[PDB]
């Protein structure tokens, strides 16, 4: 359920969206049909709208079910019912046939009775060939397109408050701030808000903290994992910032070890494997965790578990970390040397010291329950581990691996990361996809039922570019939502309004058969604002209300400059007049703004050039 | 060389024309036309001011009827208007906004404009189907349309930006004449009455006479500081004006080859826009950049009189065949008609 | 150069080549027209308010 409802902009909207995409390069077929709405609209195009497109995409969203099955026994079943039927329509299209090359390679496979999940990767290479060519040239012309941009101007445009989220009761405790769960009014879904409170960061310097986590968290947050608390949305208010991340109620893995006491190798099992493929999620993206710990492995309600707080984490793709962090008793040898650099290799060790601790219920390199921190570090260096007869010797082998001192000796250290680890003898019993649909069933279950001051300039500018939205995953939370309903009521408001316009008479483009560059709705200004729909030529900006045609302008040559500036908060263009006047323009967004700054500037610039080498238009002394 | 020979003939044949032209000169215009007595106070008033164009006139042209009239401007569109009344008979959008002129057919069932464009566009007005749509697009110049004129409905003569000037035959949209000769911008021209003659003026700061049957110059004219940027046919075809950015109009005779009389004051800087002749030819009337437009004496040097109403510089100008009213357009995007 | 040279001297030997009138008889001519046409012109010669249709005419017709 949504209380909030999203409002569309008009189909006018395209003209400025598509400009604006068009200079980004964004409008290509790899560009939209990669993104998930991109995708659902191209699909209702050729589905609903074209039919020679019609059965290129049947055909593929068959062989995308076909890529999920889980097991052989299935993919042949499939791989005989695909190619028995409806294939026999593909070769008997004139202009869709797939490949001799492509065929001869599928009936290879086939043949053998070879089924794996890219056994139709190939037909998938020429349906795309086929539909990004004059199909998606039509797509582009088609209303389709103008709702494409209609939704990424709503993305492009993203100012998140507090109330646009309905707040409810803390679920968590930090030193700088507070977790809340949330529900997004826009969409209805349900998140964690992760505040920091600015007063409290600046009087303990957390400053770089609270900056890192943020960086992190926009690195890691693409792709989907499945085992990492990732983000979809960061943004601040005058006294607080705010991080929307993936809801995690069944609380984290210190506190459930220190009420169900060590686990066994099997229940252990279970939690490493769903943290190594996290980790890895990190280390291809070129991230070491290095605080890698029982409290920072959150449970969902089910028992699922995810790596959490990512602000000691860092960027090693560039420059490799030396600066000994973490946490004591968790901490590799490469780490604890000061000047010594270390890549990934430092959350292996981190990784067997804190699966040890799930078993026996304390790091290895703490002994006799010590406090001592400097002989945890030292037995870190030095104390070979000591592990029990109690292990397995396929733990024991995993353990061995994953402790080494020695990088070039340690598991997942050795040139292929994560894989080395995964194909140790401790993990022979899983399949590693089955792993990361998150379908082994979990062990536990959670059960169900001081003073700051002075916030200047100075503070404020540290988080300038602190806002983001991610887009995939504001697309994901969109189609799983409100999309659907929100296109079918834009629908009914745009024919509603068609019809009237026939019934009205005025049912005739003013910027259709001339010269119009770029049109849209802007808003003019002593006190209040008037919004008029704007047609912008080569050598005028003219201006209409509503059921009329435009009865007021500027001239290119009157414009002297263009630039940008705030009146109250939000942000305008300002044109300086010839003879010391001026015109100040709101935008309904910040694409909008950005066009029109562009396309102004390069019209007033073209146009004072044409005239200047004019006799009868320009100027004389 | 060859060239060296044929720079020192140049100059003996300019030298020849200067001196056969100082032959003719016996007596001045001035000097013949000091018996008959001076207009005086001519004070005409605004009894019409067309609203409609959102921006700078640049151009307008009486019909033949006395009565309807077509304007161009910077707003991207001719507006045809009945002056009598005020009405707009046809607003027409045009494909470019870069319209610098335009012209009324003689029969009244076409206008052409054209600017930036390089075309001279023809629009037919009253079509069998029912509405104003473009019936030819006549392209071939290298640079912007200066000035346009029909001689019937099937032919129209240009000036462009490129030097040239050009006669179209409009079904096949080709150039039956090119007229090559100017050193400079071609800023205006004006066609003879009889139509076998015309002239243009332009930035080289000279007016050429040319023969329309055959595509020639006949005749140069200098005597212009600088451009010239606008050129009317005195009523009887033996003569014509100019106007120019050094402030002065000229009055030129073809018979006699050379000028006749200057249309200047000391007070007045500013450059003159357009020019046109009353119907009897006594009166010439020429628009400025000072946002007036005053009125010459023709055959005595005097200023009878000034047009000023407009806010911006007066941009063009026209009297009516039958001699009833005078229209000036502005930059204050206004035409107002006078008497 | 060459070229457009030759085209210059063709060019002024055809406009030395004309005949040409005395000034004299010129501005005679432009006298006489204006003289000849004088009470046909509205500007020099008003008419009657009821005969101009931008003063105090009465009827018109169509277009
Ligand atoms: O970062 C988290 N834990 C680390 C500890 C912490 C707690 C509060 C602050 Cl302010 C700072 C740091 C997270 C907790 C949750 C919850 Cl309780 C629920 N959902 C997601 C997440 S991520
Ligand atoms: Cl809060
Ligand atoms: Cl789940």
């Amino acid at each position: 359920r949504a209380s909030k409802k999203i409002l569309l902009p008009e189909p006018s909207i395209r003209s400025v969206m598509q400009k604006y995409l068009e200079d980004r390069g964004e409008v290509t077929f790899e560009k939209i049909f990669s993104q998930k709405l991109g995708y659902l609209l191209f699909r209702d195009f050729c589905l609903n709208h074209l039919e020679e497109a019609r059965p290129l995409v049947e055909f593929y969203e068959e062989i995308k079910k076909y890529e999920k099955l889980e097991t052989e026994e299935e993919r042949v079943a499939r791989s005989r019912e695909i190619f028995d039927s409806y294939i026999m329509k593909e070769l008997l299209a004139c202009s869709h046939p797939f490949s001799k090359s492509a065929t001869e390679h599928v009936q290879g496979h086939l043949g053998k009775k070879q089924v794996p999940p890219d056994l139709f990767q190939p037909y998938i290479e020429e349906i795309c060939q086929n539909l990004r060519g004059d199909v998606f040239q039509k797509f582009i012309e088609s209303d389709k397109f103008t709702r494409f941009c209609q939704w990424k101007n709503v993305e492009l445009n993203i100012h998140l408050t507090m109330n646009d989220f309905s707040v409810h009761r803390i679920i968590g405790r930090g030193g700088f701030g507070e977790v809340y769960g949330c529900r997004k009014a826009d969409t209805g879904k349900m998140y964690a808000m992760k505040c920091l409170d600015k007063k409290r960061i600046k009087m303990k310097q957390g400053e770089t903290l609270a900056l890192n986590e943020r960086i992190m968290l926009s690195l890691v947050s693409t792709g989907d994992c499945p085992f990492i608390v990732c983000m979809s949305y960061a943004f601040h208010t005058p006294d607080k910032l705010s991080f929307i991340l993936d809801l995690m109620n069944g609380g984290d893995l210190h506190y459930h070890l220190s009420q169900h006491g060590v686990f066994s190798e099997a229940d252990m099992r279970f939690y490493a494997a769903e943290i190594i493929l996290g980790l890895e999620h990190m280390h291809n993206r070129f991230v070491v965790y290095r605080d890698l710990k029982p409290a920072n492995i959150l449970l969902d309600e089910h028992g699922h578990v995810r790596i959490s707080d990512l602000g000691l984490a860092c960027d090693f793709s560039k420059k490799k970390p030396h600066a000994s962090v973490g946490t004591h008793g968790y901490m590799a040898p490469e780490v604890l040397q000061k000047g010594v650099a270390y890549d990934s290799s430092a959350d292996w060790f981190s990784l067997g010291c804190m699966l040890f601790k799930l078993l026996r219920g304390h790091s290895p390199f703490r002994q006799h329950k010590t406090k001592d921190k400097h002989e945890i570090d030292r037995m870190t260096l030095t104390m070979a581990v000591e592990l029990p007869d109690s292990f397995s010797p396929e733990l024991r082998s995993l353990l061995e691996g994953l402790l080494q001192r020695d990088v070039n000796r340690r598991l997942g250290c050795l040139g292929r990361g994560a894989q080395e680890v995964k194909e140790s003898p401790f993990f022979r019993s899983l399949d590693w996809q089955m792993v990361f649909l998150q379908k082994y069933p979990p062990p536990l279950i959670p059960p169900r039922g001081t003073k700051g001051i002075k916030l200047l300039d100075s503070d404020q500018e540290l988080y300038r570019n602190f806002p983001l939205t991610i887009s995939e995953r504001w697309q994901q939370e969109v189609a799983e939502t409100v999309f659907d309903t929100i296109n079918a009521e834009t629908d009914r408001l745009e024919a509603r309004k068609k019809a009237k316009n026939k019934q009205l008479g005025h049912e005739e483009d003013y910027a259709l058969g001339k010269d119009c560059i770029m049109h849209g709705y802007m808003s003019k200004m002593l006190t209040q604002w008037q919004r008029r729909y704007f047609y912008l030529f080569p050598n005028r900006l003219e201006w209409r209300g509503e059921g009329e045609a435009p009865q007021s302008l500027l001239t290119m040559e009157e414009i002297q400059s263009v630039e940008e500036t705030q009146i109250k908060e939000r942000k305008c263009l300002l044109l300086k007049i010839r003879g010391g006047k001026q015109f100040i323009l709101q935008c309904d967004s910040d694409p909008e703004l950005v066009q029109w700054k562009k396309e102004l500037r390069d019209a007033y610039r073209e146009a004072q050039q044409l005239v200047q080498r004019v006799p009868k238009m320009k100027n004389k002394p | 060389s060859e060239l060296d020979q044929l720079r020192q003939e140049a100059e003996q044949l300019k030298n020849q024309i200067r001196d056969a032209r100082k032959a003719c000169a016996d007596a001045t215009l001035s000097q013949i036309t000091n018996n008959i007595d001076p207009v005086g106070r001519i004070q005409m008033r605004t009894r019409r001011t067309l609203r409609g164009h959102l921006a700078k006139i640049y151009a307008m042209h009486w019909g033949t009827d006395s009565r309807l009239l077509v304007s161009a401007s910077q707003d991207g569109k001719l507006i045809i208007w009945d002056s009598y009344t005020t009405n707009k008979v046809h607003a027409i959008p045009l494909r470019s906004s870069w319209v610098m002129t335009c012209a009324y057919a003689p029969s009244g069932n076409y206008v052409a404009c054209g600017g930036l464009d390089n075309i001279c566009s023809i629009y037919n007005l009253k079509t069998r189907e029912g509405n104003v749509r473009v019936s030819r697009e006549l392209a071939g110049h290298t640079g912007y349309l200066s000035c346009c004129r029909f001689l019937d409905d099937n032919q129209i003569v240009t000036s462009s930006g490129d030097t040239t000037c050009a006669l179209w035959d409009i079904e096949t949209g080709q150039q039956t004449t090119t007229f090559t000769g100017h050193t400079g911008d071609v800023m205006s021209l004006s066609l003879a009455p009889d139509t076998r003659l015309f002239v243009s003026g332009a930035c080289d700061a000279s007016a050429k006479l040319w023969d329309v049957r055959e595509g020639m110059c006949r005749q140069t004219f200098t005597g212009h500081e600088s451009d010239i940027n606008a050129i009317c046919f005195f009523p009887n075809g033996n003569a014509f004006a100019t106007g120019s950015d050094d402030a002065t109009c000229r009055l030129f005779d073809l018979r006699a080859d050379q000028e006749l009389m200057t249309y200047s004051h000391d007070n007045i800087i500013c450059g003159i826009t357009s020019v046109s002749f009353s119907k009897s030819g006594r009166l010439l009337l020429a628009g400025y950049d000072d946002f007036n437009c005053n009125v010459w004496d023709a055959l005595k040097a005097d200023r009878a009189g000034v047009l000023a109403g407009h806010d911006n510089r007066v941009s063009c100008l026209g009297v009516t065949d039958d001699g009833m009213a005078v229209a000036t357009g502005s930059w204050d995007s206004f035409l107002k008609i006078w008497n | 150069s060459i070229a457009q040279a030759r085209k210059l001297v063709e060019q002024l030997k055809m406009e030395a080549n004309i005949d040409r009138i005395k000034v004299s008889k010129a501005a005679a001519d432009l006298m006489a027209y204006c003289e000849a046409h004088a009470k046909e012109d509205p500007l020099l010669t008003p008419v009657p308010a009821s005969e101009n249709p931008f003063r105090e005419k009465k009827f018109f017709s169509a277009i």
